C-alpha cells in the first residue's frame, strides 16, 4: 500500500526498492511573445530514481528534443517517465531489479503500471510522504549535467558520497532529505550553510562536502534551524 | 402467446416477470403466467416473504420448449422444469386456463420497454455465460460470482462474463501503453469485437444481460461488467457511428427502467461522469445524458 510516517523503516530492509521522483522531468521558463502572448520554452529534465538503501541514483536526462512536435506535454512527462523506468528495470539483471518502486506523486501510478504488466511481481506504491526530491536540481553537479545535456543520457551517482561507510541507510536517507528540505525552503541560505567555510571541499567524485562528523551536525543543526525559521517567516510565528 | 405454469405455491413470494412483479400468498390458488409473448428472452424470479436475501430466477425462451415451475420443500425454491410430453402440458395449461387459474402477462400495446432492454440479448448467448448445459433455462441470483471475480470459488455457478481489464497486456499493446490506454478503440475494435464477440450485436447482448441480473438480482459483478461495458466504448475514440447510437437509445432505456431507490447502488458515478462528461463520446449520447440529467442530477 501506501508509504507513511509509520512504514517508514522498510525503506532501509533488504528488499530492493526505488524511489521514482517525476516533477523535474518537463521543465519550462514562461516567456511572453512579441504580440504579447504567453509562450513557454522547455528546458533539459530528468528523472530522479533512487535506491534509498544504496544511494544508487539512476539520473534519466530528458532532453527538450523529446518533446517537438508533441502535445499535452505533461501528461506525455508521466508517460514518458514510466517507460524510462520500465526500461532501466528491464536492463538491470534480474537480482538487481527492485521488488517496489515507490512513486513521489500519484499521478504516476497508472502509466507505470501500464508500462511494468510484463513485471506483475514488481508493486507499484505511492506514498504519502511529501519528500524534498523536486530540489535535486539544487545540487550543483546534478543540475550541471542536465543543463549540459545534449542528447539523451543516463547519468549514475552515488547521492550519499561515502557516508555509509560510517552511518545507517537509515541516518544517510535523513540526512539527504533534511539536505534537500533545506534547499527547496530556502535554496541561497541552504547553499550558503554548505559552503561557507572555502576550507571544506566537494571531492571530485562526490555530489557534497567532506565534512567531518562533527562538522555534518553542526551543518545538520544549521538546517533544521533554517527549515524552522523559514516555516515561521512563511506563517509569521 | 406462450404459458409458464406452476405446480402450486407453498411459499408467499413476490414473482416478477419481466419487468413486471405481484404477490402471491401462502398456499394462494395461483397456477402460472399466460399471454408471454413469444419471441424475446424471458426472465421469471422470486423474492420469498419470510427472506429477502437471494432473489433469484430463470432465463428462458418459450421457443426452446415447455417450461414449468414448481416449488422444492427440500432446496427451498421455486425451480423451472421443462416438461418433455407436449401432450400432457397442452392438457395442463388447458385446464388451468379453464379454472382462470393464471395472471396475464400484462404487456401494454404501445410499450416498448422489454424489446429495448432485450434487443440483442439472446438464449445461446446466455447459456454460455451461466454454464449448465442438461437444461435449456439458465438460473441466475443474488450471490452468483463473476469469472473475473474468482480472479480476485465455485466454478459452477459463475457468470462466465467477457473478462475486460484495462489494465492487461491483452488490453495494452507493447510500444502504445500510453496511447493504449488513454484511447481504447484498439481493444474495442480489434481485441473485443473482432476478435471475442465477432459483431457488435453480440457486445450489445453481454451489455443488456449483464444490466438486467444488475437491475434485477442486485448481481454486484454483473453491475462491474455493465459498467465496464459502458466505458471500454466511451473511452474509445474511435467507434462505429451505428454503435454509438445505438449504445444511446440501450442505456436510455436502462435509465428509464432502473428503480428510482435504487440507483445509488447501481450505478457508478464515477463511470458515468467520465462517460456523459469526460469521455471521447460525451457528446454522442444525448439521449441518455438528457434522461441521466433528469432522473439522477444527483449523482452528477
Ligand atoms: C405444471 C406441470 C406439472 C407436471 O408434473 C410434473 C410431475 O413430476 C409429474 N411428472 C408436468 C408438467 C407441468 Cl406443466
Amino acid at each position: 500500500g501506501a508509504m507513511n510516517s509509520s512504514n517508514y523503516a522498510e525503506l532501509f530492509n533488504n528488499d530492493i526498492k526505488l524511489f521514482v521522483d517525476d516533477t523535474n522531468v518537463y521543465r519550462v521558463t514562461v516567456h511572453k511573445t512579441f504580440e504579447g502572448n504567453v509562450a513557454t520554452k522547455a528546458i533539459n529534465g530528468c528523472i530522479f530514481t533512487l535506491n534509498p538503501k544504496t544511494g544508487h541514483l539512476f539520473l534519466k536526462i530528458i532532453h527538450t528534443s523529446v518533446w517537438a512536435g508533441q502535445k499535452r506535454l505533461s501528461q506525455l512527462a508521466k508517460w514518458k517517465t514510466a517507460e524510462e523506468v520500465s526500461a532501466l528495470v528491464r536492463s538491470l539483471p534480474k537480482e538487481e531489479q527492485p521488488k517496489q518502486i515507490i512513486v513521489t506523486r500519484k499521478a504516476m501510478l497508472d502509466p507505470l503500471e501500464v508500462h511494468m504488466l510484463d513485471f506483475p511481481n514488481i508493486a507499484i506504491r505511492p506514498t504519502e510522504l511529501r519528500l524534498p526530491f523536486s530540489a535535486a536540481m539544487s545540487i550543483d553537479k546534478l543540475s550541471d549535467v542536465v543543463m549540459k545535456a545534449t542528447e539523451p543520457q543516463m547519468v549514475l551517482f552515488n547521492i550519499y558520497d561515502d557516508w555509509l561507510d560510517r552511518i545507517s541507510s537509515y541516518t544517510a536517507f535523513s540526512r539527504l532529505t533534511l539536505l534537500l528540505r533545506a534547499l527547496k525552503t530556502n535554496e541561497e541560505s541552504a547553499k550558503m550553510i554548505l559552503l561557507s567555510d572555502p576550507t571544506i571541499t566537494i571531492k571530485s567524485y562526490h555530489l557534497w562536502p567532506s565534512f567531518t562528523d562533527e562538522q555534518w551536525i553542526t551543518i545538520e543543526s544549521q538546517m533544521r534551524d533554517l527549515i524552522l525559521t523559514e516555516y515561521g517567516r512563511k506563517y509569521n510565528v | 402467446m406462450n404459458t409458464v405454469p406452476f405446480t402450486s405455491a407453498p411459499i408467499e413470494v413476490t414473482i416478477g416477470i419481466d419487468q413486471y412483479s405481484f404477490n402471491v400468498k401462502e398456499n394462494q390458488p395461483f397456477h402460472g403466467i399466460k399471454d408471454i409473448p413469444i419471441g424475446h428472452v424471458h426472465v421469471i424470479h422470486f423474492q420469498h416473504a419470510d427472506n429477502s436475501s437471494m432473489r433469484y430466477g430463470y432465463w428462458f425462451d418459450c421457443r426452446m420448449g415447455n417450461f414449468y415451475i414448481q416449488y422444492d420443500p427440500k432446496d427451498g425454491l421455486y425451480k423451472m422444469m421443462e416438461e418433455r410430453d407436449g401432450a400432457k402440458f397442452e392438457n395442463i395449461v388447458h385446464n388451468f386456463k379453464e379454472r382462470q387459474m393464471m395472471v396475464s402477462y400484462p404487456k401494454i400495446d404501445e410499450d416498448d420497454t422489454w424489446y429495448n432492454l432485450t434487443e440483442f440479448v439472446q438464449m445461446d448467448k446466455i447459456r454460455k455465460i451461466v454454464r449448465k448445459d442438461e437444461n435449456q433455462f439458465s438460473y441466475v441470483d443474488s450471490s452468483m460470482t463473476t469469472v473475473q471475480e474468482n480472479e480476485l470459488s465455485d466454478p459452477a455457478h459463475s457468470l462466465n462474463y467477457t473478462v475486460i481489464n484495462f489494465k492487461s497486456r491483452e488490453a495494452i499493446r507493447p510500444g502504445h501503453e500510453m496511447e493504449d490506454f488513454l484511447d481504447k478503440s484498439y481493444y474495442l475494435n480489434t481485441v473485443m469485437l473482432q476478435g471475442i464477440f465477432k459483431n457488435s450485436s453480440n457486445y450489445f447482448g453481454e451489455l443488456q444481460f449483464a444490466f438486467l441480473n444488475a437491475m434485477f438480482f442486485g448481481n454486484y459483478g454483473s453491475s462491474l461488467q455493465w459498467h465496464a461495458m459502458i466505458e471500454l466504448i466511451c473511452s474509445s475514440a474511435t467507434v462505429p457511428k451505428h454503435m454509438l447510437d445505438k449504445l444511446d437509445e440501450i442505456l436510455y432505456y436502462q435509465i428509464k427502467t432502473l428503480p428510482e431507490q435504487y440507483s445509488d447502488i447501481l450505478l457508478n458515478e464515477r463511470v458515468w461522469n467520465i462517460c456523459l462528461y469526460s469521455s471521447f463520446q460525451k457528446n454522442s449520447l444525448h439521449n441518455t445524458e438528457k434522461i441521466m440529467e433528469n432522473k439522477y442530477p444527483e449523482l452528477l
